[PDB]
């Protein structure tokens, strides 16, 4: 339970996303968008449409988030709670759609680092991805 | 299942280019070590007990094959999943007592070893037709439980 | 789903002494107040932020009642609750975008209820009985979405 | 999280329960059992029959846990690590399988303490399930 060979794992795999991490981040959501429409309600205000703009802008968002969490494993709770508040209490974010979100990032890494992404470091993904989720929904808890 | 024209044809696509001895036991394999209460219904296959170990296993890799025939099956039978799928569905649920969630596991992982293999090719509305898609094998298995 | 004469039986007999004002009510308040990203749904119904607020509005009474009476007529159409349910499954997917998974949770909550209300005579087997026509219900309100 | 109303609430309504515990950790596993029927396999060697013996002696040391649980609600995953071993480890047990006897565990509550099993007691005692559940299958992630 983020446990040392966990990060590491994370820690390499999400240095190899480097400077691509907001890019991925769009895509994330974009394959979210398109195989889970219920989950585009939460952004009446975007233009979902692809290339789009907003995507672009939000998905560097995410994809810092998930950076500044990689670099705080060890204190994610602290790291992360601003974002619980927004998530949990201002948006109400159906806790299903945060195992959406991270499938859709999972499947995203798979497709563009085919050479990092072994089971081991897939494994590792999915803990540090349900994890994150866990604490965005702290605020149900 | 509905899937539109299109979507139809991505799937049937892509689903030729699939590699039939390795898919399989990747997605099997994947399974075994992302989510390892799985590794209870395999216990006889031998050294489950690393990642390499699971991936190499001979065991998992043939039995990955006949997953990946089934699955095969159930896209040429889009139509009439459920009775496609109800002997494997009595299988599931009153021999091998599995949980249907592990069937939405599966079909997810399924999704991701498609994505490794395929890069790009592998696009946003592809991915999103063949969730569609092992959705719909999902709950056919799960048919004979209620 | 598929249930014995006896499961239905049960079934029927139960839910016809069923205090509809009551029991409709609990259930959808229960909802709101144990899975709160619910709320997000029914912010048309006014103050929602306790419980003492959420079991005391009376839209939520109100729309539990006619919840119920879904629940009814699905009852009364065992052997086609993808039928039955078509048109709402069409408002819960394209107009409201509710996931289905809380389609379970309110199928939990009103067994819950049930037994809250009827105490020692909503038996183990009754509630399995419960059980599937909640899944079955379920399922149905999830047709579109596939 | 579990805020001290919700710790408030579930040693009130467990306080109830006082010796009724097996009895009731006994029919929370029957009524289980009966409507989830692939939970079976985990008990090959039982009689499973209603009224067993076997049934309620487990149903029994289910309650002494969960009392324990009560009794150590700020610390818990210490309180439980021996049962997380056995659950995650050992036995395996499908995590969805905790989400499954949770649920019948609130059923059970509801049909024997009807005035005690209000909405807010309700939802108090679904976190504080889910959080033992949490617990025993934390060495999965
Ligand atoms: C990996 C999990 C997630 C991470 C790291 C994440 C991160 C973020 C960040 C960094 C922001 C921007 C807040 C600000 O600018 O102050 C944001 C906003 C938002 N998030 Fe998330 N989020 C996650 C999951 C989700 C999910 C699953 C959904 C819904 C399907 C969602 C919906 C939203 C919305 C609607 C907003 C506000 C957008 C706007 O500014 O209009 N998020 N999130
Ligand atoms: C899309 C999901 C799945 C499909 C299409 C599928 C398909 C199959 C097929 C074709 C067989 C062999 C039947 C025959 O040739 O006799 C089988 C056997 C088996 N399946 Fe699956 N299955 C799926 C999911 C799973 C899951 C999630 C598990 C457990 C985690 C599971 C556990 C087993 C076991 C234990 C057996 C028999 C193993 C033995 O040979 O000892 N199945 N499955
Ligand atoms: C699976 C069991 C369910 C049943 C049988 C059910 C049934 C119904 C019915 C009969 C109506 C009224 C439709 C009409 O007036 O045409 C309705 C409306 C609605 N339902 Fe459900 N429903 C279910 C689950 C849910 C859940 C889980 C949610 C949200 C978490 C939800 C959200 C709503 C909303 C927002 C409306 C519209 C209320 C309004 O704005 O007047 N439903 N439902
Ligand atoms: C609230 C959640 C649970 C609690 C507090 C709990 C508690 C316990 C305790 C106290 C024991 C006995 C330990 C010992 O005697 O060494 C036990 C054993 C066991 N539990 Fe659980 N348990 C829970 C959930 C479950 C679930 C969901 C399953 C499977 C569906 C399960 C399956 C078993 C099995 C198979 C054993 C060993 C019995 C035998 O082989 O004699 N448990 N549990």
């Amino acid at each position: 339970v983020l446990s040392p060979a966990d990060k590491t794992n994370v820690k390499a795999a999400w240095g190899k996303v480097g400077a691509h991490a907001g890019e991925y981040g769009a895509e994330a959501l974009e394959r979210m968008f398109l195989s889970f429409p219920t989950t585009k309600t939460y952004f009446p205000h975007f233009d979902l449409s692809h290339g789009s703009a907003q995507v672009k802008g939000h998905g560097k968002k995410v994809a810092d988030a998930l950076t500044n969490a990689v670099a705080h494993v060890d204190d994610m709770p602290n790291a992360l709670s601003a974002l619980s508040d927004l998530h949990a209490h201002k948006l109400r974010v159906d806790p299903v759609n945060f195992k959406l979100l991270s499938h859709c990032l999972l499947v995203t890494l798979a497709a563009h680092l085919p050479a990092e992404f072994t089971p081991a470091v897939h494994a590792s993904l999915d803990k540090f991805l349900a994890s994150v989720s866990t604490v965005l929904t702290s605020k149900y808890r | 299942v509905h899937l539109t024209p299109e979507e139809k044809s991505a799937v049937t696509a892509l689903w030729g280019k699939v590699n039939v001895d390795e898919v399989g036991g990747e997605a099997l394999g994947r399974l075994l070590v992302v989510y390892p209460w799985t590794q209870r219904f395999f216990e006889s296959f031998g050294d489950l007990s690393t990642p390499d170990a699971v991936m190499g296993n001979p065991k998992v890799k043939a039995h990955g094959k006949k997953v990946l025939g089934a699955f095969s099956d159930g896209l040429a039978h889009l139509d009439n999943l459920k009775g496609t799928f109800a002997t494997l569905s009595e299988l599931h649920c009153d021999k091998l007592h599995v949980d249907p969630e592990n069937f939405r596991l599966l079909g997810n992982v399924l999704v991701c070893v498609l994505a490794h293999h395929f890069g790009k090719e592998f696009t946003p509305p592809v991915q999103a037709a063949y969730q569609k898609v092992v959705a719909g094998v999902a709950n056919a298995l799960a048919h004979k439980y209620h």
